[PDB]
RNA sequence: GAUCGGGCAGCAAUGCAGAUCAAAAGGAAAACUUCAAACUGGACUGAGGGGCCUAAGGGCGAUUUUGUCAAAAUGGCUUCUA
RNA sequence: AUUUUUGGUAAGCAGAACUGGCGAUGAGGGAUGAACCUAACGUUGAGAUAAGGCGCCCAAAUGCACGCUCAUCAGAUACCAC
RNA sequence: UAAGUCAGAAUCCAUGCUGGAAAGCAAUGUCUAAGUGUGAUGAUAAACGAAAAAAAAUAAAAAUUAAGUUCGAAAGGUAGAGCGGGGAAGAGCGAAAAAGCUUGACCUUAACUGCUAAUCGUAAUUCCAAAUUAUCAUCUACGUAAAUCUUUUGUAGACGACUU
């Protein structure tokens, strides 16, 4: 089959993580979601889940693995937002996708 | 969209012929509400509330290991549960079919999937 | 070539502002980079020129330093409002406003006729 | 940022910003391929310019010239350093991010179709005012003998040509059939959109 | 960040300059007397700073320092209407590396502080002055037959017309932003 | 009603239109400062394991519900990577 | 080291005064570096900062407004490199 | 001289010349036994439309201020249908890194119709594509071309290397 039929995440892209020339936290991811641009459009995000999603050998049956945060806050006046994992996520990550799910919808 | 329970989960219907999403417990927060509304002159939703989805657990002790399957009499049981429960949906979805059928491309919508456009913008998309 | 000027009583769309998209008029020009600027859906403001776009309408009627009601008048007179309502950008505008008001089913619908006018076009006769 | 390839053409822009902006895009995941090198522009007299990339020129290992900087003579190489420049390119990080970038001068074959793209910031005519003093990277590369400007003009004009060809049929075709779109059957449909919002 | 209110919506368009009238009396404070009253016209960004400007010219002015005496208002005066532009003329003293100048400057704005925070940047810019050196002995708006500058009368015509020759690309909101673009833009 | 000019007129003598200041009589409103009342979305945290206490309202410093988990799963070790 | 100081043409020289500091001292900023700027250190999470920054290396504005500047030797700032 | 133009150096850059293990590229000779052999497990700074070809000009124009576009987009099934999609051979064209475009046996699929979805129990990647390639195991083929050492030359040589 050609495709996964419908994907419901927003693309966001790993920066890094949050930093001072000389000193970082690893806590706090930087993501920037798609066509997400300045700290308005990323407060909308605010308590939303994300998900990092990568491959490897089989554990349990399925070769990807995973490691789910949360986007907490903004960063910056464009679009750009910390992110949080249950473990720190892994630094070569950088160059990477994650995937913003919607799943937050609340009263 | 049916109704709420009491336990807080939404009452759902796929209509069965149409989605294939028969009759479901979900979670609000799992869901996104759409400003397409279809009306169910038949309400039902009397009919069902939480006690109606129970289901019955293997017994995972720790002499088993938490190794569990269920028995002859639970396969039974359960089957019986899903004839009652093809019945009792047809009394709902039937008047919905109808409902649905009335708008023009309503079945359709409902049978489509929703995915996101690369150019979208979820955070100010109107629905 | 230069038909266009910016001008006493030129008529502007407002860009890059609290107030973008909306027209306006200028009744005096402040320094080289900055115009006076009115309307009936706009303060008096002050405005870099800068963030301003020049619409080639030009009301001959306007005077130097106007005030508000008059020059309200004048524009209402010129029909700023049908005239520019016309134009295309305003026409790709408000399609625009309203590919914005559109729910799930609206999107479908927009694609299964836009399926159609493909899978169609054969029906010479 | 988010697009699979972005190819950027490089005519009439500024080699500085281009730059900076190709080195994000690189350090951030986007695979870029710059195009027209020999097009890119800078800020000063073709002579400053000159007497600059002279000046590097004369910069080279003391007692082993064959060691360490290659004073690279071709537009494509001149804004690639440029890019190198702007990343940590010893970090292995650094290093992916450079493999990303590719470049060339005119438009290679694999990059006739795929659609070339601009950075708006990185325009001579947007950056620059008018009056103001600039040069071609291609007539750098020439004081410093990078011979295949002549070529590379021929080669373009040949793809031009083929350009006029593809346009030509495009527009022909897409006329007919937005002719017949205002035919009775889909005139309806349209109609049905337009009132749709269009 | 306190805004007066005679200042722009937008804050970027304008500097924080407000006119002040400060006025105090040489302290001994004699009650039912008739009191010399010292007022003058400073233009500060504060109240604070009113009274700073106010002091510093009266210690050089006349005898008196702030042991000496006493505050009795500050109270910020407004320009009649932002509806016309109008010529300001302005009379500096500021201080350059060599020595103190008098200047004469005039700007064509719509607020008398307009006619001084352009007269600040300029100063700074074209000048190289520093504000705290900087010292306006008199301020008139102008009458027609008195307006001496020439990028001033410059611009007394009905016919004035500026073609827009190049617009530089600016989206309408930081929502529309993109680095790269498929296609190039125009100037017109 | 009075001034003015970066108007149209008018050959001039003069008029039309402005803009600024503005009598008595009326209308209708913006920005700033201060001080108050109230709505909704997030993030981090939950130290302690009582029946005592009262301003009679409560306080004393998280509870509830549900899902998954037998397989190296979780935690760790060696080596390596960023 | 700031300020004040004597001999000396002068010195990253030789001497003195008050307060510090460096030695005995790490952290962020001055790319860099004992005595500068912020700031004084138990293990750890959050938030908002100082000094300094926000085109890229680099967290953060290719922000929004002003004045001035074209260098066939531009310019790019405390202690600082004339 | 400020734009704009000529002349113009033992200078600069080229041309010529020597290197050229640039972990660059091309053309060509022969060979690669047996199959467009299969199986399992894997890795690739980044798959879930990670969608998209005018050329040129920014003091242009009769006229259009933003890819702020356009196209695609239905069930990760089955049975039919078949708008439409993809393409053997061979024959055409195509060279800046020949990437592919045409025709075409045939292969396939959307509306519409019937089954099938539910008990994956209110979430836990939606594990499937494409281009590459590692390892282990195996089935068929037990062959073909060439090189090197043990020789040879002295146009070369410390030894390797090199010409022959
Ligand atoms: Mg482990
Ligand atoms: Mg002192
Ligand atoms: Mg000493
Ligand atoms: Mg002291
Ligand atoms: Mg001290
Ligand atoms: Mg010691
Ligand atoms: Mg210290
Ligand atoms: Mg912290
Ligand atoms: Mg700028
Ligand atoms: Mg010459
Ligand atoms: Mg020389």
């Amino acid at each position: 089959s050609p495709v996964a039929p419908t994907r419901l995440w927003v693309k966001a892209a790993f920066t890094g993580f949050r930093r001072s020339k000389h000193t970082q936290n690893s806590n706090q991811a930087l993501l920037k979601l798609q066509n997400v641009n300045t700290k308005e459009d990323v407060a909308f995000y605010q308590g939303k889940r994300v998900v990092y999603i990568y491959k490897g050998q089989k554990k349990n049956g399925s070769n990807y693995r995973t490691i789910w945060g949360r986007i907490g806050k903004a960063h910056g006046n464009n679009g750009v937002a910390v992110a949080r994992f249950a473990h720190n996520l892994p630094p070569q990550a950088i160059g990477s996708v994650l995937r913003v799910m919607l799943y937050p919808n609340r009263a | 969209f049916l109704k709420q329970l009491k336990s807080g989960l939404l009452l759902v219907t796929g209509p069965y012929k149409v989605n294939g999403v028969p009759l479901k417990r979900v979670n609000q927060a799992y869901t996104l509400s759409t400003s397409t509304k279809v009306d169910l002159t038949g309400v039902n939703t009397a009919k069902f509330e939480d006690d109606y989805f129970g289901r019955e657990k293997a017994r995972k002790n720790h002499k088993n290991l938490f190794k569990a399957e269920l028995t002859e009499e639970q396969k039974k049981k359960e089957t019986e549960r899903k004839n009652a429960r093809k019945q009792d949906q047809q009394a709902v979805d039937t008047p919905l079919l109808a409902a649905v059928k009335k708008v023009e491309f309503l079945k359709n919508y409902l049978a489509s999937k929703f995915t996101l456009n690369n150019n979208d913008r979820p955070h100010e998309m109107k629905f | 070539v230069f038909n266009k000027f910016v001008q006493v009583g030129r008529v502007v769309y407002i860009n890059y502002g609290a107030d973008k998209g909306k027209l306006a008029v200028i009744v005096n020009i402040i320094n080289q980079n900055r115009i006076l600027i009115d309307g009936e859906h706009i303060v008096r403001q002050v405005i870099p020129i800068r963030r301003v776009h020049l619409t080639k309408f030009q009301i001959d009627n306007v005077e130097l330093n106007q005030r508000t009601v008059l020059l309200k008048k004048k524009i209402a007179k010129f029909d700023l409002t049908k005239k520019y309502a016309e134009t295309s950008f305003a026409k790709k505008q408000a399609i625009k406003t309203k590919r914005a008001n559109l729910g799930d089913f609206d999107r479908f619908r927009v694609m299964v006729l836009k399926k159609k006018l493909a899978r169609t076009s054969a029906k010479s006769k | 940022m988010f697009d699979k390839l972005v190819v950027i053409d490089a005519k009439g822009h500024l080699l500085g910003r281009l730059a900076s902006y190709v080195a994000k895009e690189l350090l951030s995941g986007q695979r870029i391929v710059v195009v027209r090198t020999e097009a890119i522009n800078i800020s000063g007299s073709l002579f400053r310019n000159r007497v600059k990339f002279s000046e590097f020129l004369n910069k080279w290992m003391n007692h082993n010239p064959r060691r360490g900087v290659q004073h690279f003579r071709a537009p494509s190489r001149i804004f690639w350093r440029a890019v190198r420049g702007m990343l940590p390119h010893k970090t292995p990080k650094g290093a992916a991010a450079l493999e990303r970038l590719k470049i060339f001068e005119g438009i290679p074959t694999p990059y006739d179709r795929v659609k070339k793209q601009v950075v708006v910031d990185a325009l001579k005519v947007q950056r620059l005012r008018n009056s103001r003093p600039v040069c071609k990277l291609g007539d750098l590369s020439a004081s410093v003998g990078w011979g295949k400007q002549t070529l590379i003009e021929k080669l373009e004009e040949k793809r031009r040509a083929r350009a006029k060809t593809y346009h030509d049929k495009k527009v022909k075709q897409a006329d007919a059939r937005k002719k017949e779109l205002a035919a009775p059957a889909l005139k309806a449909i349209k109609d049905k959109l337009a009132q749709f919002g269009y | 960040v306190r805004k007066a209110a005679q200042e722009p919506k937008d804050d970027t368009l304008q500097m924080k300059v407000r006119q002040y009238v400060v006025s105090a009396a040489r302290l001994p404070i004699e009650q039912g007397t008739k009191p010399e009253i010292l007022q003058m016209r400073v233009f500060a960004r504060d109240e604070v700073h009113a009274k700073t400007k106010f002091w510093y010219n009266m210690r050089k002015l006349n005898k008196i320092k702030r042991s000496q005496g006493r505050i009795l208002s500050v109270n910020e005066i407004y320009e009649k209407s932002l509806n016309t532009v109008k010529t300001y003329g302005i009379v500096l003293k500021y201080q350059s590396r060599t020595a103190i100048h008098n200047m004469y400057k005039e700007y064509r704005d719509v607020s008398l502080n307009g006619a001084v925070s352009q007269l600040i940047q300029d100063m700074a810019g074209n000048h190289r002055a520093q504000p705290d050196t900087i010292q306006i002995i008199r301020t008139a708006t102008l009458e027609p037959k008195d307006i001496k500058r020439p990028a001033t009368l410059a611009m007394r015509n009905a016919a004035l017309k500026f073609p827009i020759v190049k617009t530089i690309h600016r989206p309408s909101e930081k929502k529309y932003r993109t680095v790269y673009k498929a296609t190039r833009p125009t100037t017109f």
